[PDB]
């Protein structure tokens, strides 16, 4: 068989510890796990070692509560790792995914997974994302995950992540572009730090953040979405530059004050926008895009005024 | 008969009360919406007659919703359902206001169908399904034909734009059968979701068979997809999977099998992860991972303007892929793939 044999008992020890459940019936130790005949499961076909190297377990319908099993440690050769939609998975994030010193994507998802995310993620090397959103989750954010020298992103939405963002978090590397760490509980400022991040797109909405977010802007920024709605910002929105890339604007019901920034005219993929429920003043900008958005994208300002809206006096 | 509804003042009433609705061919008024959200477990609705809707020029117009559990929608012989699209289109779609989404399935669960629509003339997208579940759409036309010429607002271009026949997200175990997409953008798009099956389409006229684009939306993951035994034919692209620059997400286990073109004119095979506010940059990037995707007996012929292949992947970033029996000819330029190899199958 194409299947390396330890391969294959880890497998079949995996699908034992999650009770043998029935959505891995072709699972059948009389069958080639590379054949594509197993569910969710693939062979690394680029270097022909044939080893599992990507596992996706999803949707599985688990009779009684399972954690993550530790035998996915004896598939040493995972670069992507998906889990998700499994409401009867359960317990922590477990040690035995230190072990898997070639992950790249790894994805626990939509499950009844809790306790802290782990500092010990900040020693896979390898890793290019981590998603663990909408879990239950809870604790802080790992600060050492900002050492991660090839990670692109972080999806931490929908837990019940606690604390401030740590200032390490300005420290991911060049190639990170995507945040997002919606509805948790998270409090106080966005660093200064993050000055030094480039990000693509960041939602940190549905928080409990205070204070001044200018640092997400900048016209020197390649970013296409800023998603910020629900938290407690307060800044002058009026001094921030704008991404040229900017498709998608969301800063609803916050205390976002000043008039809006006239660069708004000039983003031509500007697509999506609301800033409604903050303390903007003044007129709104008129050209770009500006004026096809309906008036629920700028009502309940303090004093804003013009098309979309009535004139200004 | 409050089940029987003859005009729009009498469709909330049978929404509230009735199992068995029958709408006779009306026009809706203008800002008012086609309100079947409210359907109860296991109702059917039955459209007969010719179903319009007066001129509503507003880009967050919804003018019919559909949402429930274990329900049916369905249409009678003769029956059409006109979308007043000649009243919009302008030749730049959803970039003069237009109701974006024609038809929005919303929250609709428990093994619910919709056959045998007969639906013309729709403004922009025509369906949008989200947040469903055993979800069955078989039987439709979709005639956007009249579209296909400039009108008035239009100059020199076709006067429909943007009118992808169905977009899906966040939904599960959807299936879309024996369908006929006449439009002007993809036929059927995908940009998140999870068993999704869609089989004996044909589509004509469109941008094709997609995946994506994936990536900085709600939902970023597309996992288990299934295009089979359907035609793609006048279409911008036959199979494509595309996936936004700087996003993160996944893409896993979408096949294309016992595809037939004709007259293809940009890209027979189109897979490439470096789209940025709808154009290419020509720099993919990897934090969108594609695995196990398949093209089994892609054939037929594209015009002399395509390429019959095109992948651009990130580094890294995709893995598994499979090609058996394709047989895409008659591309003019040169082919291009870096994955799995830096040549293609044709
Ligand atoms: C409307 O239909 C819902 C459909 O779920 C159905 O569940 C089974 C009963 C079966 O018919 C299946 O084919 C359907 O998909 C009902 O909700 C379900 O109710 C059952 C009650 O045993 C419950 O076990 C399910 O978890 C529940 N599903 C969901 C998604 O909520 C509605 O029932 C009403 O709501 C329930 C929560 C409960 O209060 C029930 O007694 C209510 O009647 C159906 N509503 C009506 C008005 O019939
Ligand atoms: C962890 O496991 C639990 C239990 O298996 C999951 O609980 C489920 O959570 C959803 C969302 O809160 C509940 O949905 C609700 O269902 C009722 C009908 O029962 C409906 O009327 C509501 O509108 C809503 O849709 C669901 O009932 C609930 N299941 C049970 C048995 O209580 C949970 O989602 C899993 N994940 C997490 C992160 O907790
Ligand atoms: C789903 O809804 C359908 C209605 O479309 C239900 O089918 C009807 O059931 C009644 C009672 O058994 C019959 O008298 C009708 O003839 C049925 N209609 C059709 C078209 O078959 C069906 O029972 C519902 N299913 C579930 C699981 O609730």
């Amino acid at each position: 068989e194409l299947c390396n044999p330890q391969d294959k008992q880890a497998l079949l020890q995996i699908k034992k510890d999650l009770g043998n459940p029935t959505t891995l019936s072709s699972w059948l130790p009389t069958t080639d796990c590379c054949n594509r005949t197993w569910l969710g499961v693939l062979c690394d076909t680029d270097t022909q070692t044939y080893r599992v190297n990507n596992l996706d377990l999803s949707g599985l319908n688990l009779p009684k509560p399972y954690p993550i099993p530790s035998s996915l440690a004896n598939l040493p050769y995972l670069n992507f790792l998906y889990i998700g939609g499994i409401n009867n998975l359960v317990g922590p994030i477990p040690p035995a995914i230190a072990k898997l010193t070639q992950l790249h994507y790894l994805y626990i998802t939509h499950t009844n997974v809790s306790g802290a995310i782990p500092d010990f993620l900040s020693q896979i090397k390898t890793l290019v994302t981590l998603d663990f959103s909408y879990n239950a989750l809870s604790g802080t954010l790992p600060p050492s995950i900002s050492s991660l020298p090839n990670l692109v992103g972080i999806t931490f939405d929908g837990n019940r992540i606690s604390g401030a963002i740590p200032d390490s978090y300005g420290s991911f590397s060049k190639l990170f572009t995507s945040m997002t760490i919606s509805r948790n509980r998270l409090t106080g400022k966005i660093p200064p730090t993050f000055a030094n991040l480039n990000l693509a797109f960041v939602d940190l909405s549905r928080n409990m953040l205070e204070g001044d977010a200018s640092v997400l802007f900048g016209s020197d920024k390649n970013t296409q979405k800023i998603h910020l709605a629900k938290n407690s910002l307060a800044f002058d929105l009026g001094k921030v530059g704008l991404s040229k890339n900017l498709n998608g604007l969301d800063l609803r019901n916050n205390r976002i004050y000043g008039t809006l920034p006239q660069g708004l005219t000039q983003l031509k993929f500007l697509h999506s926008l609301d800033v409604s429920f903050n303390n903007l003043c003044g007129e709104i900008p008129q050209g770009g895009n500006l004026q096809r958005f309906d008036v629920s994208a700028y009502a309940n300002n303090k004093c804003l005024c013009g098309s979309p809206l009535p004139a200004c006096t | 008969d409050p089940c029987s509804v003859t005009e729009y003042s009498g469709l909330a009433t049978a929404v509230s009360s009735c199992k068995n609705i029958v709408l006779n061919g009306f026009q809706v008024p203008t800002g008012k919406q086609l309100d079947l959200s409210s359907l109860q477990n296991d109702s059917t609705v039955t459209f007969k007659g010719t179903t319009t809707f007066a001129t509503t020029a507003d880009n967050d117009f919804n003018p019919i919703v559909i949402s429930g559990s274990n329900i049916t929608i369905t249409g009678a012989s003769g029956h059409v359902i006109d979308g007043n699209g000649q009243a919009y289109w302008d030749g730049k779609g959803s970039n003069n206001q237009k109701p974006d989404h024609f038809i929005v399935v919303q929250k609709t669960t428990g093994n619910s169908k919709i056959t045998n629509l007969n639906i013309q003339n729709w403004p922009v997208h025509c369906f949008d399904i989200t947040g469903s579940s055993q979800l069955t759409i078989s039987g439709l036309i979709l005639d956007n034909r009249a579209g296909d010429k400039p009108n008035a607002k239009s100059g020199s271009l076709p006067a429909a734009h943007n009118t992808d026949g169905f977009d899906i997200s966040s939904s599960d175990h959807v299936t879309l059968d024996n369908n006929h997409v006449y439009n002007q953008d993809d036929c059927v798009a995908v940009t998140s979701g999870t068993n999704i099956v869609v089989s004996n389409m044909y589509c004509s006229g469109g941008h094709g068979l997609s995946i994506g684009s994936v990536g900085g939306k709600s939902d970023n993951v597309v996992d288990g997809v299934q295009f089979l035994s359907s035609q793609v034919v006048n279409s911008q692209n036959g199979c494509r999977i595309k996936s936004n620059s700087g996003a993160t997400g996944t893409i896993n286990n979408v096949t294309y099998q016992n595809i037939a073109l004709t007259n293809i004119s940009t890209y027979g095979v189109d897979v490439q992860q470096d789209y940025l506010n709808g154009g290419p940059t020509g720099k993919p990037t990897n934090g969108v991972k594609i695995s196990n995707i398949k093209f089994i007996k892609v054939t037929g012929t594209v015009a002399s303007s395509a390429q019959d292949w095109f992948i651009l992947c990130g580094d890294g970033s995709c893995s598994g892929f499979t090609f058996s029996g394709n047989a895409i000819t008659g591309g003019g330029k040169t082919s291009s793939c870096n994955y799995p190899t830096n040549t293609c199958p044709s």
